[PDB]
RNA sequence: AAAAAUGG
RNA sequence: UUCGGAUUGUAGUCUGCAACUCGACUACAUGAAGCUGGAAUCGCUAGUAAUCGUAGAUCAGCAUGCUACGGUGAAUACGUUC
RNA sequence: GCGGGGUGGAGCAGCCUGGUAGCUCGUCGGGCUCAUAACCCGAAGGUCGUCGGUUCAAAUCCGGCCCCCGCAACCA
RNA sequence: CGCGGGGUGGAGCAGCCUGGUAGCUCGUCGGGCUCAUAACCCGAAGGUCGUCGGUUCAAAUCCGGCCCCCGCAACCA
RNA sequence: CUGGUGACUAUAGCAAGGAGGUCACACCUGUUCCCAUGCCGAACACAGAAGUUAAGCUCCUUAGCGUCGAUGGUAGUCGAACUUACGUUCCGCUAGAGUAGAACGUUGCCAGG
RNA sequence: CUGGGGCGGUCGCCUCCUAAAAGGUAACGGAGGCGCUCAAAGGUUCCCUCAGAAUGGUUGGAAAUCAUUCAUAGAGUGUAAAGGCAUAAGGGAGCUUGACUGCGAGACCUACAAGUCGAGCAGGGUCGAAAGACGGACUUAGUGAUCCGGUGGUUCCGCAUG
RNA sequence: UUAUUGGAGGUAGAGCACUGUUUGGACGAGGGGCCGUUACCGAAUUCAGACAAACUCCGAAUGCCAAUUAAUU
C-alpha cells in the first residue's frame, strides 16, 4: 500500500482532473506499459490490486515497475453527518492519472505474456487502458 | 598555505559600500582618493555626467618629489585644490575611496580644505 | 520594557516624557538626556 | 634570531636548490604559530581556565585571547559565548624564539620522547603538534602547576605540500 | 604590542649544563645568574638538564645494546 | 506490669 | 608515605629424572588493594589473653596448617535480676 | 462531543514552573531462626503509552495514533 | 484601598512586648539499654531569624522600603 | 597600451592552460613616529626600497561548468459557435522545456605611455 | 453566530493559502501567531561576513576550542508567517539618547470614528573629518471610544468686588 | 469603447533550481558476521523518471493602472 511517509498538509484541495497528462507519457524503464486512456482517480488499493495481478501472472519472472504514485490525501466526513463544522479526515490516498500517463511498465517476459499481465491489471483499474511498447 | 588578502579588493569592496551612499554632482563634485603602496592619486568626478574635471598625483613631474607619503600627500591635495578653484569649483564631497580617513588620506583632505576647498 | 516611567526635567521639574522600562533590568530610576521645550535646551531628566 | 638566520642562510638554499624553485618567492616559510588550549572543564570551573590562561601566558609571553563557544551543546553542558579556550598567535621574532625554544629545550623534556608525529600534516603543509603536558616548558615550575594539561601547536607555513612542509620543518630541526 | 598586558619578557641564555652548550633566545624566566655572550652584553642563564644536542633521541646515541634474541640469550646462559 | 506467630 | 609487599619482568640457588600445567628460596627492578572495617559474630578468669620467636611428625623438595617449647606479659570479676 | 489520565512488578508522586525520576509494597543478596514468617543491613529494577515537533536540552511544552476513566448524547 | 497578624535548623512552636545571649517538641547521627525490637536516658551536627536598608557599643528584637500568606472591612470610569 | 573612476540583465562569470615586469601595482623590509591588535605590526597605520615576478594583478587561448538564446512545434488562454462530453470547433495571443546558435565582454571620462 | 435550536466551538488584532498574475473578495474552509520584548536588541561612525563539510591536532568524543581549504547563502535577521535583507536590514566595537519639541505640502486606506506613509520648514541636539544620518527596532500584530475620577503643568475663567 | 505605447503583478501552463513528496538503476566514507571482500551500506554522490492550494529556476492569455496620445461615442 503505497503512501507518502509523511506530508506537509494532510488536508488539500482535490486536484484538477481536466487536461492531458503532464509526463510520464512514454516507457522509459521497461520494454511494454499499461497507458491510460482516461481520466480517474487512482487510489493506493488498486494500485496494489493491479499490481498483485500482473506479478503473480508473470510469476516472478519479469520486473514490474509502478510509475505512478499516490501522493495526494483525501478526505471523508464521519458517517451521517451535517454539512460545515470544519474539513473532514484523511481516508486515502490517490494519484490522479489523465490520458496518455503510463500506469505500469514491465520487462524481462515475452510480449504476450506482458500483453496478459497487463490485460489482467488492467480490469483491475477504474480507467481504460491500452497496451503500448517502447518507441523508436 | 595560508593565503593572502588583495588589499585593493577589500579596499573596493569597502569603497562600493562608501559610493552607495556618496556621489558627485556638477555642483558638488566628488573628490576621489586612491592610495597604492608608494603613490597616491586624486581625482574630482561628476557623478551624473562621469567625468573627471580635476585631477592630481604624487607621480606627477609637478608633484613627484623626495618626501613621506604623508607629504607628498599633502601636496597633491593643495594641487587639487588650486586646479579646482582654476576650474571654478569650491563645494566638493571627499570620497575616502575605501581607505580609512587617516595618515596620507587625512593628510590630502586637510590640504584640500587649507587650500580652499569646501566640503 | 514592562512598566511606564515618566522623565521630568531635573531643572525646572516638568514632565516631560514617557518612555518605558524593564524593572528587573533598571530597577533604578532611569537618567537621560532629553530637549526641555521650557527651557529650550537639552536638560537631564530622571524617572519620577 | 639565531633560527631565523638559519633559515635565511641555510634552510633557503637547501629547500630551493631539492625543490627547483624558479624564485626566492616561492621558498615556504613559517607563516605563523598559533597556541591553542581547549580547556572545556571551565564550564565547571572557571579557575581552570584563568589557571591555563596564566600558564599559557608564561609560555608563550603575549597575553592569550579566550576563546568562547560559538554554539550551545546539551552534553557537555555548554552554553553559547562560555570561554572555553585560549589561543596566541605569534608572528616574526617571537615566532621564531618559540619555534627553536620549543625544538630544542622543551621537546626533549617529553617523558619517554621519540620524536613528533611525521603524518601530522592537514594535507595543505601546515603541522599541528599535540603536547599533552604543560610541564614540558621550561618557563613553568611544577610545584604552581595545580593541573597538567596539554595544548595544540599549529605551525601554519606557506608551503602548499606535505613534502615541502615537511622539508622546512626537518631542516629546521624537527624530529620525525 | 599593546602596553601593559604582556608579561616581562627579555633575552637569556639556555645553558644545556651536560654538554656545557649555550645558545641565545627569548624567556620570561628571568634567572638570576649572568654570563658573557659573544657579544659584550650579558644576558641571564637558564640551566638546562637536557637539550637538542644531549638528547639519545636527536644525537642518535645508544645507551644501551639492544636486547638479545631467544637462541642467544639460550646460549649465553647455558655456555653452549 | 510493653510485644514476640507458626511447624503434614 | 622510607607504610604495605600483592602482581609482573630479568638474573640465579637448591631438591628431585624432571619445577609448563604444578615446588621452595635469593638478587635487581616494579610497587595493587588497604587510612582499623555494616548488619552480625567469636575467644579468654593468670603465667591466662595479647605479642615474639624456637623445635618435631609427614617429607627427595615443599607449611601462613597441626602438634609441642619457652620470652615479655596485661585489664577485670560489683555480683546472679536478665 | 467535551474533558482527565498512561512513569521500575503493584499503587501513588514528580508536569503547573524544561537541566533534578521520589515514596510504600514487591523482587534479589547477606544476616537472625532448628526452619518459615516477622525483622535488620545492602542492592537491582521505569528508553516516563507510542510516533512527530520546538529546544543546546523534553516525564515536563505542542501536535497526531493507541488504551483507560468520567461527564454528555436533548425537542419532537 | 484601610487596618491587624504571620515568615526562625529537615518539619511544628517560643524568644519580639522590654536590645545583648538564637530556646522547646518532633526528625537524622553516635553511645547506654535489651535475647533482640520498642520505649527511655546521654552526647553531636543541624536556621544566623522572608529580603534590602537605617539608628545604636550592641538588632531575630528598634525604625523604614520591598516579596508572599491569612482575617475583617472598603471599592458608581 | 597601462592605470584611476563610472555605465551596462554574467554574451561580462567560473575553470583550465600560457605570458608579463627599471615605469607603474604588488608581494616585499621594518616598527622610530601618527595609528593598531579583546593575543598577534597578520590586519589597520606609518617609514622605506635590499629582493621577486612566486602569488595577487594585467594580458592571451578555449565552450568543460555557469550565462544568453531563436525559428518551428506543443501546453495554456481572450473572444465566438456548438455543447455537457474529465469536451469539440474556429480565430487571435502565445509559453515552459528542448534544439540550432551567441558568448572567454561592450563602452564614457581623466592622467600617463 | 450557528446548514433548525440546545450542547460543543467561536467573537478583537497579525501572517499565509483558498483568492481566478492590480486591489478587494465568503464558509463552523486549510495552517499558525498576538495582548509583548529591548536602556540596547535604539541613533551614529568605523570595521567585519555566515551555516556546513573535509583534512590535521591533547584532555576532546560524531559534535566544545585551534589551523588550512572548500563552501553564494542552505546561516542570521528578539518573537508566527510572508515579503525582504550577504553593498547587508546579519556581526563587532567607540561615542551617544532623534525611543526629540512645534509641525507638516502631499498621498494611501476608508461609511463614520479611526488607521497608515510623508518630503520639507523652525528650534535645540547626537554621531561623523565631511557629505550626511537620526522624530525607535528588517517590515507588517503587542491593543479599547466616550463619560467619570486621580496626578502634574498653566502669561485661561473665577456668578457684586478681591 | 477601440488603437498604440509604457508599467505593476506570479495565476493557467510548465519545471524541479529551493522546501517537501517519490520510482528504478549505478556506486559506496566507512565501519561490522567474513577471510580482506556475496547483509546493513542506514551516509554522501550519481543517472534516468514522476508529484504540490499554502514549492518556483520560469511564465502566459486576460484583467488592471496610465499616457500634453488618435478614432468613434
Ligand atoms: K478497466
Ligand atoms: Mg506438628
Ligand atoms: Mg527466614
Ligand atoms: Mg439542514
Ligand atoms: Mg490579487
Ligand atoms: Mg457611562
Ligand atoms: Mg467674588
Ligand atoms: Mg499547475
Amino acid at each position: 500500500m503505497l503512501l507518502p511517509k509523511r506530508v506537509k498538509y494532510r488536508r488539500q484541495h482535490r486536484p484538477k482532473t481536466t487536461g492531458r497528462s503532464k509526463g510520464g507519457n512514454y516507457v522509459t524503464f521497461g520494454e511494454f506499459g499499461l497507458q491510460a486512456t482516461t481520466t480517474s482517480w487512482i487510489t493506493s488499493r488498486q494500485i496494489e490490486s493491479a499490481r498483485i495481478a500482473m506479478t503473480r501472472y508473470m510469476k516472478r519472472g519479469g520486473k514490474v515497475w509502478i510509475k505512478i504514485f499516490p501522493h495526494t490525501p483525501y478526505t471523508k466526513k464521519p458517517l451521517e453527518v451535517r454539512m460545515g463544522a470544519g474539513k473532514g479526515a484523511v481516508e486515502g490516498w490517490i494519484a490522479v492519472v489523465k490520458p496518455g500517463r503510463i500506469l505500469f511498465e514491465v520487462a524481462g517476459v515475452s510480449e504476450e505474456v506482458a500483453r496478459e499481465a497487463l490485460r489482467l491489471a488492467s480490469h483491475k483499474l477504474p480507467v481504460k487502458t491500452k497496451f503500448v511498447k517502447r518507441e523508436e | 598555505m595560508i593565503s593572502k588578502i588583495d588589499k585593493n579588493k577589500v579596499r573596493l569592496k569597502r569603497h562600493a559600500r562608501v559610493r552607495t551612499n556618496l556621489s558627485g554632482t556638477a555642483e558638488k563634485p566628488r573628490l576621489n582618493v586612491y592610495r597604492s603602496n608608494k603613490h597616491i592619486y586624486a581625482q574630482i568626478i561628476d557623478d551624473n555626467k562621469g567625468v573627471t574635471l580635476a585631477q592630481a598625483s604624487s607621480k606627477d613631474s609637478d608633484i613627484a618629489t623626495t618626501a613621506t607619503k604623508v607629504e607628498l600627500a599633502t601636496k597633491v591635495g593643495e594641487a587639487i585644490a588650486k586646479k579646482a578653484a582654476d576650474k571654478g569649483i569650491k563645494e566638493i564631497v571627499f570620497d575616502r575611496g575605501g581607505y580609512l580617513y587617516h595618515g596620507r588620506v587625512k593628510a590630502l583632505a586637510e590640504a584640500a580644505r587649507e587650500s580652499g576647498l569646501e566640503f | 520594557m514592562r512598566v511606564n516611567v515618566t522623565l521630568a526635567c531635573t531643572e525646572c521639574g516638568d514632565r516631560n516624557y514617557i518612555t518605558t522600562k524593564n524593572k528587573r533590568n533598571n530597577p533604578e530610576r532611569i537618567e537621560m538626556k532629553k530637549y526641555c521645550p521650557r527651557l529650550n535646551k537639552y536638560t537631564l531628566h530622571r524617572e519620577t | 634570531n639565531r633560527l631565523k638566520e638559519k633559515f635565511n642562510t641555510e634552510v633557503t638554499e637547501n629547500l630551493m636548490k631539492k625543490f627547483n624553485y624558479s624564485s626566492v618567492m616561492e621558498v615556504p616559510k613559517i607563516d605563523k604559530i598559533v597556541v591553542n588550549m581547549g580547556v572545556g572543564d571551565a564550564v565547571q570551573n572557571s579557575k581552570v581556565l584563568d589557571n591555563a590562561v596564566e600558564e599559557l601566558e608564561l609560555i608563550t609571553g603575549q597575553k592569550p585571547l579566550v576563546t568562547k563557544a560559538k554554539k550551545s551543546i546539551a552534553t557537555f553542558r555548554l552554553r553559547e559565548g562560555m570561554p572555553i579556550g585560549a589561543k596566541v598567535t605569534l608572528r616574526g621574532e617571537r615566532m621564531y624564539e618559540f619555534l627553536d625554544k620549543l625544538i630544542s629545550v622543551s621537546l626533549p623534556r617529553v617523558r619517554d620522547f621519540q620524536g613528533v608525529s611525521k603524518k601530522a600534516f592537514d594535507g595543505r603543509g601546515n603541522y599541528t603538534l599535540g603536547v599533552k603536558e604543560q610541564l614540558i616548558f621550561p618557563e613553568i615550575d611544577y610545584d604552581k602547576v595545580s593541573k597538567v594539561r596539554g595544548m595544540d601547536i599549529v605551525i601554519v607555513t606557506t608551503a602548499n605540500t606535505d613534502e615541502e612542509a615537511r622539508e622546512l620543518l626537518a631542516n629546521f630541526g624537527m624530529p620525525f | 604590542m599593546k602596553q601593559g598586558i604582556h608579561p616581562e619578557y627579555h633575552q637569556v641564555i639556555f645553558l644545556d649544563t651536560t654538554t656545557n652548550f649555550k645558545f641565545l633566545s627569548g624567556s620570561t624566566k628571568t634567572s638570576s645568574e649572568m654570563m658573557e655572550w659573544e657579544d659584550g652584553k650579558e644576558y641571564p642563564v637558564i640551566r638546562l638538564d637536557i637539550s637538542s644536542d644531549s638528547h639519545p633521541f636527536y644525537t642518535g646515541r645508544q645507551k644501551f645494546a639492544a636486547a638479545d634474541g631467544r637462541v642467544e640469550r639460550f646460549n649465553k646462559k647455558f655456555g653452549l
